[PDB]
């Protein structure tokens, strides 16, 4: 309840990607309560804080990663795709423990979803 | 399995030259619980045509499976090396009298020495090294058949196709006209069998089916190539697997060139002529009559299974084309199979062949589908509308990151 009016209250309008987004993911991903999120998840983010520096992509990893498990949890596999895929196709020089088990869940959430696995961009 | 309705020497009979124990060789190859027996009646048939290193093998293969004048055998080699001695040195002679004519019929004499002796690489290099020497057209011709059919003998069909192809786009395209309607010698015939023989080896059926039915029955039988009735056989086969039915009516049921060949196999033409009057029963018996002894075919029995397994699926698609709804038992007693196996066949050619229908399995009845085209149109249209919309949404997402400079180090 607190990481929830902490970013309708720093962020410009509802389409703006703020690094609470994660930690709200974050938070009602480990205690079971993934009915608040979904009004931050529904919205298509279109624009990212810059927080006067920091925000590095961890932030944008973990927002597009919890939202996808948090979307699977409810068998919502349209969405979590594609939020597996906007994490995995994050621009990278090095390799991370956020898009590899994200790829790995994809994999598993297409074949659910679909027939085959579908081709990256 | 076993058959013993093929003559095989009739069959041997019919080729001339080295060329008949290629075949036989294929005859000890197919020949389960016969094997023996074949070979032993082909050692007594064909052991003329100076046979050494195979007649060793042979006899070796039938000595371990179930001494001799080897004095003899080793002067007869010894009086070969002094024959291949002789000839290089009147070889040697014509190149000091620089004589093309001399050295080109030289290099033929080597070359048809090392074909009955075995020797198949000295005997390419004669002949790459003999293909330079060109002055006329007519000895352009004659090297080409000289490699074309050392090629055959080598079996790389590439070469004999893309140089078959060469030597006949080469001649203001066979003089045009064909010098009166084709010569006497029938150099085109034996072309058009030879690139036919290597397209049929290179798994192209239709254009082996489309260019051996130009070939005409002047050309009487060239040993060395294929036999009249090989050609009738491949020509039919091959057309009956690929071509539809208006093209099997105009350049096999109707043309005047091809029912000569087909006068010499009476089963091809029967085959041929019951597909095309919707007697499927009688021509598929008579396909698997037929296919046992074709199995025992040099150059067409690796192309057998897949053939037969097409000339079938063309009867199922052309048995339920007139149809709305067929009755399922009546198909299986026309296929001579059961109803479950034809069940099981019109899925697997529902699934992805040509046949649009639907199984109704409660009363075996085959029944035809009809797709609906606006519905059709307004599902794509739906979906791809989603996907555009999933895309541009995916693309907004990726120019804010970019622009923000987000990436991981």
């Amino acid at each position: 309840g607190i990481l929830k009016q902490a970013i309708d209250k720093m962020q410009m309008n509802t389409n703006q990607l703020t690094s609470i987004h994660a930690d709200l993911c974050q938070l009602c991903l480990l205690a079971k309560c993934f009915k608040p999120a979904l009004p931050y998840l529904d919205v298509d983010m279109m624009d990212i804080c810059k927080e006067n520096g920091a925000y590095d992509a961890k932030h944008f990893l973990c927002y597009y990663y919890y939202g996808g498990m948090i979307y699977t949890g409810l068998k919502n596999f349209e969405r979590a795709l594609y939020f597996y895929e906007q994490a995995i196709t994050t621009p990278a020089m090095a390799v991370s423990h956020i898009m590899l088990e994200s790829y790995k869940k994809y994999i598993l959430v297409s074949l659910i979803l679909l027939g085959k696995v579908q081709q990256l961009p | 399995v076993e058959n013993p309705s093929l003559d095989l020497e009739q069959y041997a009979a019919s080729y001339s030259g080295l060329m008949r124990i290629e075949r036989l060789q294929f005859i000890a190859d197919h020949c389960p619980t016969l094997r023996v027996e074949a070979l032993k009646m082909a050692l007594s048939f064909v052991q003329r045509t100076f046979n050494v290193d195979m007649y060793e093998e042979i006899h070796r293969k039938l000595s371990e499976a179930t001494a001799l004048d080897t004095a003899w055998v080793e002067a007869t080699r010894k009086k070969a090396l002094l024959k291949l001695e002789k000839l290089d040195t009147d070889l040697k002679n014509y190149k000091g009298n620089s004589i093309k004519e001399s050295i080109r019929r030289g290099h033929d004499d080597l070359g048809d020495h090392y074909l009955d002796c075995g020797d198949l690489s000295n005997a390419l290099k004669c002949y790459s090294r003999a293909r330079d020497y060109c002055t006329s057209a007519k000895h352009v011709i004659n090297m080409c058949l000289n490699v074309i059919k050392v090629s055959v003998y080598l079996q790389n069909w590439s070469h004999v196709l893309s140089y078959v192809s060469k030597a006949e786009s080469t001649p203001e395209i066979a003089e045009q006209r064909g010098e009166r309607d084709s010569q006497t010698q029938a150099i085109l015939t034996k072309l058009k069998c030879a690139a036919g023989l290597a397209e049929l080896a290179a798994r192209k059926y239709k254009q082996a089916a489309k260019c051996l039915l130009l070939a005409s029955f002047d050309h009487c039988d060239f040993p060395e190539l294929l036999s009249p009735s090989n050609v009738a056989i491949y020509g039919g086969l091959c057309a009956l697997a690929t071509f539809d039915r208006q093209e099997l009516q105009r350049n096999v049921i109707s043309s005047s060139s091809f029912k000569l060949f087909l006068e010499l196999e009476p089963q091809v033409r029967d085959i041929i002529f019951k597909f095309y009057e919707s007697k499927y029963a009688s021509c598929l018996k008579m396909l698997d009559e037929m296919k046992d002894n074709l199995l025992l075919d040099m150059y067409l029995a690796p192309h057998v299974r897949t053939l037969y397994t097409q000339i079938r699926n063309r009867a199922l698609i052309q048995y339920f084309s007139p149809y709305v709804s067929a009755d399922m038992h009546r198909m299986a007693a026309a296929f001579n199979t059961t109803v479950a196996a034809l069940e099981d066949e019109l899925t697997q050619l529902i699934l992805e062949g040509l046949i649009s229908a639907r199984v109704d399995s409660h009363s075996k009845i085959l029944y035809a589908r009809d797709v609906d085209q606006r519905s059709t149109t307004f599902e794509k249209s739906l979906l791809m509308g989603k996907e555009f919309q999933r895309r541009a949404k995916a693309m907004m997402l990726r120019a804010a990151v970019l622009r923000n400079q987000i990436h991981v180090k």
